RNA sequence: CAUUGGAGAGUUUGAUCCUGGCUCAGGACGAACGCUGGCGGCGUGCUUAACACAUGCAAGUCGAACGGAAAGGCCCUUGGGGUGCUCGAGUGGCGAACGGGUGAGUAACACGUGAGUAACCUGCCCUUGACUUUGGGAUAACUUCAGGAAACUGGGGCUAAUACCGGAUAGGAGCUCCUGCUGCAUGGUGGGGGUUGGAAAGUUUCGGCGGUUGGGGAUGGACUCGCGGCUUAUCAGCUUGUUGGUGGGGUAGUGGCUUACCAAGGCUUUGACGGGUAGCCGGCCUGAGAGGGUGACCGGCCACAUUGGGACUGAGAUACGGCCCAGACUCCUACGGGAGGCAGCAGUGGGGAAUAUUGCACAAUGGGCGGAAGCCUGAUGCAGCAACGCCGC
RNA sequence: UGGUUGAUCGCGUCGGAAGUGUAAUCUUGGGGCUUAACCCUGAGCGUGCUUUCGAUACGGGUUGACUUGAGGAAGGUAGGG
RNA sequence: AAACUCAAAGGAAUU
């Protein structure tokens, strides 16, 4: 119920950097496997499916839960892709990643599932915990000196925190100013393509 | 006989009762003549909401309460208004009150010791 | 003088119809027509039902437009009573 | 029966059936006596029989062997017949 | 004075366009099978044989109605005190008609929806007005006798009640006569008069708890009715208590419900009658919607309880764990005769592609009885089992 | 199924009001289970029905006109009807 | 009518 295999293979297949940089993605222009350099047809399904899989492997969400997110966004009022990206960003592991306390979303999932975090006073070990507005995520007092935590404390200045979060790095406290908007989620997929895909 | 009793609802190991009016012969979780209130005992200082006018009407028309409903009416004070007896009538204590916006504004500004205990944990990694 | 809750309110059902059978004693078969939409195609249809009324004195004849009021079961099939004759077509 | 309550119940049901049957048969005999007096056309005999039958109908209704509505219906029939006989 | 919602593809030809069927991508399931299988949360789990069922349990309770004393318990040289609590068996009250199950039957006022009863009944509960009077005869238990393999049955004797039966006294019960106001035809209702009548129960640890009868309330049920939801015309005639009338009977109640007499009706191509299938619905699945399919869990109504029929008792009965008769089955028998009904819970056999434990507890909620402590509750709350579903890790 | 039009009824139709459409489900707002599923709670929905009060353009009922549709009279008239 | 069977049958037109 969690993808544990290599991520560079998925990034190469999907054609975009799922996470990180300056890595084995120097072989980017071609998917993994023996048949990587051949010319591709890329149907509309192919395109749509690529966008959906890009979002899925970026956020570490499997198909059933991603589908559930899709119906929630579709029911919600407003743009379906905007709401879907808003939900995926409101996931707690992504919140930790965006605040910059984790090197990657996989590391954020690791620490969240291991329970190194407090949500507004209550301990949460659910990576899919949907953080609500005005929430206060806190690092567990016992685990305020994790090696990944201190690496993040050394590196966060380079990292860019989105406008909808406030982070007290050394304190391990992520204040949620508001639930993010499409202009605030970084554009790296085609949510419109995903929405069109979930209609066929 | 017409009874004022509790109709069980909710999950396994999580009961919420509806103080309802139905005759004795009816099954426990069935059609009720009228729904009077609710009773959540699983919650802190159990929630006890009883419609005073309706419960007074049904007591005056002759509905027989079950012992549980008698306890709830004692706590709501209805069991004293009807069948006047010297009982404490301990109207439910509230199950306290949290808040979110005030805490967020308190911490947004908290700043100071936020990043301050934060550089103290910097000294901690030093200690780490 | 001071009678109980008067009015009784509770009014009974009234139907206007056309007499289609008067050849049994103290009984007239009344045909009552109603117009309703078709459930699927929406056209306004004409639904007709035969109602047996009780006509004391046999005062109504074939083709007479009559008014009937519902009653308690007066026989195996009669449940209505004649209350007036509106047009005596004859 | 399989339940001792039900065995007790069949015994008491038989007992109550005996009691009720006796009372109903007495009621029928009294009403028949009144009917035969009425057919014979006597006035004093029919009056006495009607009084007896109505009293016994009310007594049975009180005892619960018959419903009070049934007692009232039979009494009404008897009294109407006696009135017709007198007229 | 805007919308929350609609995707196609392949395949007839040498090629084309159209028509057109077929097939596929989606969703779903009370599913099964194959491979595989870590955990948790919440659900769900005989859809077939309404097939036949071993075993345990699923409806009892009350000594503050009664005689009592077979147990335990106190007091006494082992029996004895019924003496106090207690208490088998027995009378008596209430409950057993609820809860729980199943979907065979039913194409029907069964159900959905909305009304009517001036045609209705309603134990326990609430409320209000009157009352709770005077007598009597039995009987179970017990005892004795006889019969029976048993199930049990019949005599003799004996005994108590809130058991049973006379009487008196009580309206809004019958009949009848005035009179006020009135409805929807039968009528409803207020007032007065005549006449004939209808009840009851006592008990206590003195704190209680009960009895009868009028009138209202609440609750539950009953019947009637308008409208609505299958298929079949390769089913066209159906009906004779059938349709209506009058008198009687019956019933809680209207009614051919029943009966006697009289009449000849009633229904039907707008589909009667017959055949097929089916419990109905809130809902469920699907769908842009309109619709189409469906009726598991849960909830409402109905029907049924081995098959067929019948009543009895009761406030109330398709009376699941009642009775009677018959049929088919199973069991006991000393051959004379007896006993039984898991579509209650768990379980077995069987059928099947396929569906679980012969579990724990009355702690909670609900129910029955008791003045109460309390007793009973396979309702229910839980646990076991299965990736069967959903969700999370 | 219905040409033009006067009057009237208010059945269809349309608009209010009251009653009903239990609960659960479902949609949605809040709340609780660490999240979710699930659960509680407020509202909507319950697409109808009954009662009642209005409106009268249209459909229909009742009733009266008009002649253009339709038919008839008189005259004319073609034809292997 | 049905079982059964086919993945076409067919219309107009083009070369
Ligand atoms: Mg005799
Ligand atoms: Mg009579
Ligand atoms: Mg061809
Ligand atoms: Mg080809
Ligand atoms: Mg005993
Ligand atoms: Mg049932
Ligand atoms: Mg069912
Ligand atoms: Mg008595
Ligand atoms: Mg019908
Ligand atoms: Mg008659
Ligand atoms: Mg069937
Ligand atoms: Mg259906
Ligand atoms: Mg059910
Ligand atoms: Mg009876
Ligand atoms: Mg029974
Ligand atoms: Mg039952
Ligand atoms: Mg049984
Ligand atoms: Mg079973
Ligand atoms: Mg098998
Ligand atoms: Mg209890
Ligand atoms: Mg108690
Ligand atoms: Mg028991
Ligand atoms: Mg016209
Ligand atoms: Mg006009
Ligand atoms: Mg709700
Ligand atoms: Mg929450
Ligand atoms: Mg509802
Ligand atoms: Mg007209
Ligand atoms: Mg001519």
């Amino acid at each position: 119920a969690r993808y544990t295999g290599p991520l560079t293979k998925k990034s190469r297949r999907l054609g975009t950097d799922l996470v990180g940089n300056d890595k084995s993605f120097e072989r980017r222009p071609y998917p993994p496997g023996v048949h990587g350099r051949g010319r591709t047809k890329d149907s509309e399904y192919s395109l749509q499916l690529r966008e959906k899989q890009k979002a899925r492997y970026a956020y570490g969400v499997l198909e059933k839960q991603f589908r559930r997110y899709y119906e929630e966004a579709d029911r919600a009022q407003g743009k379906t892709g905007d709401v879907l990206l808003q939900i995926l960003e409101s996931r707690l592991d992504n919140v930790v990643y965006r605040a910059g306390l984790a090197a990657t979303r996989r590391q954020a999932r690791q620490m969240v599932s291991h329970g190194h975090f407090l949500v507004n006073g209550k301990k949460v070990n659910i990576p899919s915990y949907r953080v609500s507005t005005h929430d206060i995520i806190d690092v567990r007092e016992k685990s305020k000196d994790l090696p990944p935590i201190v690496i993040a404390r050394e590196t966060f200045e380079t990292r860019d925190v989105p406008a909808w979060l406030e982070v007290r790095p050394n304190k391990g406290r992520i204040l949620v100013h508001q639930l993010p908007t499409r202009d605030q989620i970084v554009i790296d997929v085609n949510e419109q393509a995903i929405v069109e895909l979930y209609s066929k | 006989a017409t009874k004022i009793r509790l109709k069980r609802l909710g999950k396994i190991r999580t009961p919420h009762y509806r103080v309802v009016v139905m005759d004795s012969r009816a099954k426990r979780d069935g059609r009720a003549i009228e729904e009077i209130g609710q009773y959540h005992p699983k919650a802190d200082p159990s929630v006890i909401v009883i419609d005073s006018e309706r419960v007074q009407y049904w007591l005056g028309v002759g509905a027989q309460p079950t012992e549980a409903v008698v306890a709830l009416l004692k706590r709501t004070g209805d069991w004293q208004k009807f069948t006047g007896d010297t009982s404490p009538s301990g109207v439910k204590p509230q199950p306290e009150r949290p808040n979110k916006d005030d805490l967020f504004n308190a911490a947004l500004a908290e700043a100071d010791e936020a990043p301050r205990e934060a550089i103290t944990k910097k000294s901690e990694g030093a200690a780490a | 003088m001071s009678e109980n809750t008067a009015e009784r309110t509770t009014r009974r059902k009234v139907r206007e119809g056309l007499v289609v059978s008067d050849k049994m004693n103290k009984t007239i078969t009344v045909m009552v027509e109603d117009r309703v939409k078709h459930p699927l195609y929406g056209k306004v249809m004409t639904k007709s039902v035969r109602l047996k009324a009780h006509d004391e004195n046999n005062e109504a004849g074939m083709g007479d437009r009559v008014r009937i009021m519902e009653t308690r079961p007066l026989s195996a099939t009669k449940r209505w009573r004649l209350v007036e004759i509106i047009e005596k077509a004859k | 029966p399989n339940i001792k309550s039900q065995i007790k119940r069949v015994k008491t049901n038989e007992k109550s059936r005996q009691r009720n049957k006796a009372v109903k048969s007495a009621l029928r005999t009294y009403v028949r006596n009144f009917r035969r007096a009425a057919e014979a056309g006597d006035v004093e005999a029919a009056t006495k029989a009607a009084r007896v039958a109505n009293r016994q109908l009310d007594k049975a209704a009180s005892k619960g062997v018959i419903h009070k509505n049934q007692a009232a219906n039979r009494k009404s029939a008897i009294s109407k017949k006696l009135n017709s006989l007198a007229a």
